[PDB]
RNA sequence: CGGAGCCAGCGAGUCUACCCUUGGCCGAGAGGUCUUGGGUGAAACUCCGUCGUGCUGGGGAUAGAGCAUUGUAAUUAUUGCUCUUCAACGAGGAAUUCCUAGUAAGCGCAAGUCAUCAGCUUGCGUUGAUUACGUCCCUGCCCUUUGUACACACCGCC
């Protein structure tokens, strides 16, 4: 039976993303993220203001 | 009178899962596994008996039963043991959190205990672990029952200490030509042997000696080994 | 091994059995006198048969 | 006092509850609806899928049920709930504003199912008392005097507070706690015909776009 | 002048009419054929009333259905039910009643919604 | 500027035990409305 | 007896008169053909490279024998359908304008349509003696 | 085959590559009254 | 009426009023080698060098009905029974034939 | 006695046939203590009387001179 | 001897109608093919239960067979097994496909075992449905079976099912369609080969209560 | 015993030992009865009207209107309970007959 | 992939020389253009040739080239189409929720009705099952414990 190796990261986090080995496309997933977030409590929290 | 195949040259075998439930093949069950992970503030760990004091008596179980050294142990005797190689086994393994692991034949399980307690965190967070090859999928998290999984024709029996104790050899060679096996060995420190009284109708034992877990697979093994001339 | 049918005479009710096993009151068709108590998994009625295994066996509660 | 189109059959009669989903329902809306017919009694739920509102308010209407709960949604979160009531009566629909559910939040136990108690808090108008015979007229005549679950319609400026509770009485007060979903709910329209037709009558809507609109409660 | 009979067959909400009068023997749907009906393996749901009864009953009389609305199995039900149902008329009307009710047996025999439709649905449990 | 109509009240601690001790008062006293039967 | 489109089926009026648009050859094919996609929804062109536009031709002279009076506009909402787009949800789409009108004026010229009042083309006389006629010897090879 | 009942064939199919096939073959209703 | 050829890896059905391949059977992975006709003419059966017997229907080749896995040596000749259906014989490069239920 | 009236019934439906004859055999000791069947003649006579009727086809097909 | 006349003129229609269409009026066959006639159950228990005696054209009677208990036990069983056949989210509603790959595979079981395809899955009905089983008897969650024996409805149900659903299987990524493992399938529970993931599932059933009765 | 329904709004039952009306079912809605049905083994009455539409189901041990059966959208014209199953069948004006 | 046949029901306030349409013509395609007047049609389905269990041709995210429509003016590429580039991705654990006949589920088409909704909501038809329809054994919730109400019968002090 033919014998392959096992891909795995070591030391696993899940909470923490995985690690992409480029830093132009993590760079931009990372900021993507961090827009959604900051622009859904900004406009979340003006639109609650305003009420 | 009988003539040669028409190709000499030694293909390799199958590698046999659970989408081939037609095949007779040796199912071995490492029942009560010890596989859990923690959290540390950072970092995530195997529960062992030796990587704390204390964190397994803040969770509230002794540490006794944190042990996934065994069946680290087990692993490689029957993913070593000839039969593997020559692809009549898989090994199914099933966590005492009840969580279903299944082992395809074809991986190569680290032979130091802390890479397999990396490969195990990532096994039991992400659900399954591809090759580095990356073009099959190798040790993945199936789902509850094992009967779902098994082979539609396959006895079933257990292995402990306190049973009617049989040769391996001529009890395999009693079962017919397209029945499996499925062996349900623990893989606990200690413990009663009831931990598949659901799926077996057959509970069975291999010496009148207090036998480890290992030795109990290489033993069923070796004897499979032996009526299946390998 | 030689397999016997048996006809549905009663569904036993009010017997305390576990819910999806019914209790039943069977007669053979070989002797149609002689009757049995066995206890059925699916949808049972009257004056159907069933197929028995064996017959050495009376049936008890589940619960 | 019992109005004229409930006067026939107030305390005589239990009454019969349909309750049903919008049109293909998420599953939240689901386990909205099943909270809903459990939280009135002798009310069922019926799968809405593929029945037309014209012959399924036949087929009420017919089979003997009093009245029926229409629910709405928006991506799992419940925006709508219609209360038509079936002998020729009135439709009430409500939009539903703060909605906690508890199959959200805790698996807390299983209710209670006895027919309960009802506060009605400040319904002062005469659309007040309508709205207030529309809501219980849905609810069991005559409750034990010592059942331990009530329920509360609290007016808050035209938004009714539905809360559900059960309760002991201790020895120096009473200690309650909270069952069921919370609610505000607001008329948006009140009509004297049943839910098949929006040809009937409006006794009440709200006029949104009236330049003294926000000056009154129950306008 | 001719004696005619009309009749209707419903499914859904696919209706069919068809008009059956004394003639030559020719079954017609929606102007072409009987043996036109698609989705043709349900050709034999509409057939069933010419084989239920043989066709020398049809050999004297001409049949036309016309169907709107409903899918393509509502279509052939509410055809095979206007078919029936327009030959059981017939036979009253301008045949024997023996005839007429040999066809209701024959009919009946083989289902009733042949001959009377399930329409007003659901139930509230 | 100015706007429609008032908006959807945010539920609040004090609030909620607003409604919260005066249905204490009422199941308190019991004085609750009902039918009954005929 | 009486003949006509509507007494044969689909294929067996239409692949019979693409058989009868074939041996006859007086058809002007559009030279870009073997190239194009009958649709913007199609990713490529036919498998039957010699002789798809006989089939289609038999294919509109029938679709204008059953219906009364159509244009390129009603033929292509006819010949479209669905389109697995990508990963949205999917919405209909139009047939290849170009291929039509050019199958519509080839049998023009052949003398089975003709331009009629309201516009459009509908059966002229020739090609309606024509077209029930390869039916009726359909049924007769097909006896 | 022996009830061949058309067009008779005799094949021979070559090694070189190739098939050969040879067979052998095979007013009013008014005035019709009258 | 019709008549089966086999060349190289793949089987052609002429028709015998027009003398044009009717339809052709091409998803062999090797040289095929027999293919004849069911005594009812229903189905045909093709044995191919792989020692893989390959019975499709006649006048249908795209419905491949049982793929009889034979010896690994080439199968050289399959034909059905005159006088049975359902049996099918398929002698091979094995020096050895087989009958074989279908 | 301490069975109920309204599972009585069920409680003589549910005992198969061996519980029928060994049941006989118990109506058969205890009429001959003639201080306890005097003081529970009509249960005994609803129970008997009941286990017969229902069990009637059986019974009568049973071939033993002892029953 | 004796003869009865009963048509005095032969009888033709305006409309031509296909020659083996008129002449289905002598006799209901499946598809105008397979024969209901000489259809037995040839296990007892499972007459009144499956049904082969009102002969059908076509698998989509469109009755009303669940409003009432056993009112499913005579559905024709070769519509049961269609309507088995067509279930899971991809194939949900599909009758008419289900209808097409039921007439494919009567054809095909009959090309490949000359016999009638109706008789060789009524057979399959018959050898698939185990004739016992175990329920859980709990004591709280005490894992231990009892067995029981099971109702003839039952039986037919999870025979259709256990057919149907190892065709599915069996046709999951191999070279074959559901239509031919289907016929595979119902050929060799037919004959009760052993083969079979239904009659293999059935031997595991009755194995498994023989065990813990 | 014996059962009877009549115009003036009741269904009564009568001993025919003792030749006494003992039992009076009403409704609640004011109806005229039409016809009737009797369990087989009595323990409920039941009735059907010209102009309700419903059936109603009495207790006879016990003397309340144990259920008002509704589903027919036509005078309930006749009413049998089965000797056997005790199933009841309705038949109404509306082209139905029904089964309970 | 490439052709072909076919089957609905909701609904009905318009930019009226730039909106929406019937038809002719141009381009493979999108779209263009010129005249006419102010809803026809669904998809799943059915049939006919070809492929083939393999990141598969399933996939289409990503990058390039080209033709247009539009936004003053592309000037961060407005969106459509054509050909390449073929990454990720293989039905998803423990647990958990809902569901009994035109029901679950598949499928498209319209609308947008003083609240709500367009990051969608509500209608409308098309196709349409499997399994319960028993039971209080488990989990709970409820009711009663004088029979009252008039006979007959049963019960016989929680």
């Amino acid at each position: 039976i033919p014998t392959h190796a096992p891909k795995y990261e070591e030391n696993f986090n899940p909470d923490k993303k995985s690690y992409d080995p480029d830093r132009t496309r993590s760079e931009i997933n990372k900021m993507k993220a961090q827009l959604k977030k900051e622009r859904k409590f900004t406009m979340k929290e003006i639109r609650k203001d305003a009420k | 009178q009988k003539a040669l195949p028409a190709s000499l040259v030694p293909q390799a075998p199958p590698v046999l899962t659970s989408k081939d439930k037609i095949t007779k093949r040796m199912i071995v069950v490492l029942a009560m596994a010890s596989l859990e992970t923690h959290k540390i503030s950072d970092k995530y760990v195997l529960l062992n008996c030796d990587d704390h004091q204390g964190l397994l008596k803040k969770m509230g179980r002794d540490i006794s039963e944190a042990r996934p050294d065994i069946t680290h142990q087990c692993l490689l005797t029957l993913l070593d043991s000839p039969i593997n190689k020559a692809g009549k086994l898989q090994v199914y393994i099933q966590t005492s959190r009840g969580i279903l692991i299944e082992v395809n034949p074809t991986v190569r399980i680290p032979r130091t205990f802390k890479r397999f307690s990396g490969l195990m965190v990532q096994l039991l967070h992400k659900l399954s672990i591809r090759s580095v090859n990356s073009e099959e999928k190798l040790l993945k998290v199936i789902k509850n029952p094992i009967t779902d999984h098994l082979p539609t024709k396959c006895r079933k029996v257990t292995l402990s200490f306190d049973a009617p104790v049989i040769r391996v050899q001529d009890y395999i060679e009693k079962l017919d030509d397209d029945e499996s096996i499925c062996v349900f060995v623990g893989a606990m420190a200690r413990g009663k042997d009831n931990f598949a009284d659901e799926y077996v109708d057959e509970k069975v034992g291999l010496s009148n000696y207090p036998l480890s877990a290992s030795v109990a697979c290489s033993k069923f093994c070796h004897g499979a080994e032996d009526a299946w001339n390998i | 091994t030689p397999v016997t049918l048996a006809k549905v005479i009663k569904v036993l009710g009010r017997t305390g059995s576990r819910g999806g096993v019914t209790q039943v009151r069977v007669e053979f068709l070989e002797d149609t006198s002689r009757t049995i108590v066995r206890n059925v998994k699916g949808p049972v009625r009257e004056n159907d048969i069933l197929v028995l295994m064996e017959s050495e066996r009376e049936a008890r509660r589940l619960r | 006092q019992v109005d004229d189109e409930y006067a026939a059959t107030s305390g005589i009669m239990d009454p019969r509850i349909i309750v049903t989903t919008s049109r293909d329902p998420s599953t939240r809306l689901s386990q909205f609806a099943k909270e809903i017919k459990l939280l009135f009694p002798n009310a069922v739920r019926l799968n809405r899928g593929n029945y037309v509102m014209p012959n399924l308010v036949d087929a009420c209407k017919k089979s003997g049920t009093t009245d029926l709960v229409v629910l709405h949604e928006h991506r799992g979160v419940p925006t709508s709930l219609t209360i038509s009531h079936f002998p020729h009566g009135p439709t009430a629909q409500f939009s539903l504003h703060n909605v906690v559910m508890r199959h959200d939040i805790i698996n807390a136990g299983n209710q209670s199912e006895v027919n309960p108690h009802l506060i009605f808090d400040n319904f002062t108008t005469a659309l007040g008392k309508r709205v207030v015979c529309i809501l219980k007229h849905l609810f069991n005549a005559g409750p034990k005097k010592d059942s331990e679950r009530v329920i509360t319609f609290a007016n808050r400026g035209d938004f009714i507070s539905v809360r559900q509770h059960v309760y002991v009485r201790t020895r120096e007060g009473v200690e309650i706690a909270e069952v069921g979903p919370r609610f505000e709910m607001r008329l948006f329209e009140l009509r004297l015909g049943t839910l098949e037709n929006k040809d009937a009558d409006v006794e009440w809507q709200l006029r949104r776009f009236i330049r003294t609109a926000n000056k009154k409660d129950y306008l | 002048a001719v004696p005619s009979v009309q009749t209707f067959g419903k499914k859904k909400s696919a209706t069919a009419v068809a008009h059956v009068k004394a003639g030559k023997g020719l079954i017609k749907v929606n102007g072409s054929p009987i043996t036109l009906v698609e989705p043709e393996i349900l050709r034999f749901k509409v057939y069933e009333p010419l084989l239920l009864v043989g066709l020398d009953k049809f050999s004297n009389i001409d049949i036309r259905v016309r169907v709107t609305g409903g899918g393509h199995v509502s279509q052939v039900y509410a055809i095979r039910q206007a078919i029936a149902k327009g030959l059981v008329a017939y036979h009253q009307k301008y045949v024997d009643e023996q005839s007429k009710n040999e066809l209701k047996k024959a009919f009946t025999s083989y289902d009733r919604t042949l001959l009377i439709a399930d329409s007003r649905r659901p139930e509230p449990k | 500027f100015d706007r429609t109509a008032k908006p959807v009240p945010v539920i609040t601690s004090e609030v909620t035990e607003s409604l919260e001790d005066m249905i204490r008062r009422r199941i308190q006293d019991s004085n609750f409305d009902d039918l009954q039967r005929r | 007896p009486g003949v006509s489109v509507r007494d044969v089926a689909a294929q067996d009026f239409i692949n019979a008169y693409a058989s009868f648009l074939q041996r006859q050859g007086k058809l002007e094919v559009p030279g870009y053909v073997d190239i194009v996609k009958t649709s913007s929804g199609n990713e490529m062109p036919p498998q039957d490279a010699e002789g798809w536009f006989y089939k289609r031709a038999a294919s509109v002279a029938r679709h204008i024998y059953m219906r009364k009076q159509v244009g390129v506009g009603k033929l292509n909402k006819l010949y479209g359908g669905a389109k697995s787009r990508g990963v949205r949800p999917y919405k209909h789409i139009d047939a290849s304008g170009s291929i039509n009108r050019k199958v519509l004026q080839a049998l023009e010229k052949i003398g089975i349509v003709e331009i009629s009042p309201k516009g459009g083309r509908r059966i002229s006389e020739n090609g309606q003696r024509d077209l029930d006629r390869i039916a009726a010897q359909t049924l007769e090879e097909d006896e | 085959p022996s009830t061949a009942q058309g067009n008779r064939h005799l094949v021979a199919g070559l090694s070189s590559g190739l098939l050969a096939i040879r067979t052998k073959k095979k007013k009013s209703n008014n005035f019709q009254r009258m | 009426h019709d008549f089966a050829v086999t060349s190289s890896t793949r089987v052609q059905i002429f028709s015998s009023r027009t003398r044009q391949v009717i339809k052709t059977f091409s998803r062999f992975k090797d040289v095929v080698y027999s293919a004849s006709f069911r005594s009812d003419g229903k189905l045909l059966c093709a044995g191919d060098a792989t020692g893989l017997v390959s019975v499709y229907d006649s006048y249908n080749p795209r419905t491949i009905l049982l793929s009889i896995n034979a010896s690994t040596h080439p199968t050289h000749v399959t034909k059905f029974h005159t006088q049975d259906n359902k049996i099918l014989a398929t002698a091979s490069d094995d020096r050895v034939t087989r009958l074989w239920d279908i | 006695l301490r069975i109920r009236m309204s599972q009585l019934e069920d409680a003589l439906m549910v005992m198969p046939f061996s519980y029928v004859l060994k049941f006989l055999k118990f109506i058969d000791t205890v009429m001959q203590n003639k201080t306890l069947l005097h003081s529970h003649l009509p249960l005994i006579c609803k129970n008997l009387f009941f286990i017969i009727k229902f069990n009637h086809k059986e019974l009568v097909s049973q071939k033993n001179e002892e029953l | 001897d004796f003869e009865v006349v009963e048509e005095f003129t032969p009888v033709v229609l305006a409309t031509p109608i296909p020659e083996e269409v008129q002449q289905a009026q002598t006799e209901i066959k499946l598809f105008n093919k397979w024969s209901f006639e000489e259809v037995e159950v040839k296990d007892a228990s499972l007459v009144d239960y499956v049904q082969v005696r009102q002969p059908i054209f076509v698998a989509h009677t469109a009755g009303r067979y669940a409003n009432k208990r056993f009112r499913k036990a005579q559905c024709p069983i070769i519509e049961r097994l269609t309507n088995s056949l067509m279930m899971n989210g991809r194939n949900n509603g599909k009758k008419l496909k289900a209808v097409r790959i039921i007439k494919h595979t009567l054809d095909i079981i009959n090309v490949l075992t000359d016999q009638n395809p109706i008789q060789v899955v009524v057979d399959a009905i018959t050898n698939t449905g185990p004739r016992e089983d175990t329920t859980r008897v709990g004591g709280g969650g005490a894992a231990r079976r009892q067995a029981v024996d099971v109702s003839p409805l039952r039986r037919v149900n999870q025979a259709i099912a256990l057919l149907t659903i190892g065709a599915r299987e069996a046709a999951f990524r191999n070279i074959k369609t559901i239509a031919e493992t289907l016929a595979e399938e119902l050929i060799n529970a037919a004959k009760g080969s052993s083969t079979s993931y239904a009659i293999k599932k059935k031997d595991e059933l009755e194995r498994v209560a023989k065990s813990n009765r | 015993v014996m059962f009877s329904s009549s115009l003036d709004g009741t269904v009564r039952a009568w001993d025919l030992i003792r030749y006494r009306n003992f039992r009076t079912f009403t409704g609640t809605e004011r109806i005229q009865f039409n016809c009737l049905a009797v369990d087989p083994s009595g323990e409920v009455v039941c009735a059907g009207s010209l102009d309700n539409f419903d059936i109603h189901v009495w207790s006879v041990q016990t003397g309340q209107l144990l259920d008002a059966l509704s589903g027919h959208e036509g005078p309930v014209s006749c009413l049998s309970f089965s000797q056997e199953n005790s199933v009841l069948a309705s038949a109404s004006w509306d082209k139905t007959i029904r089964i309970w």
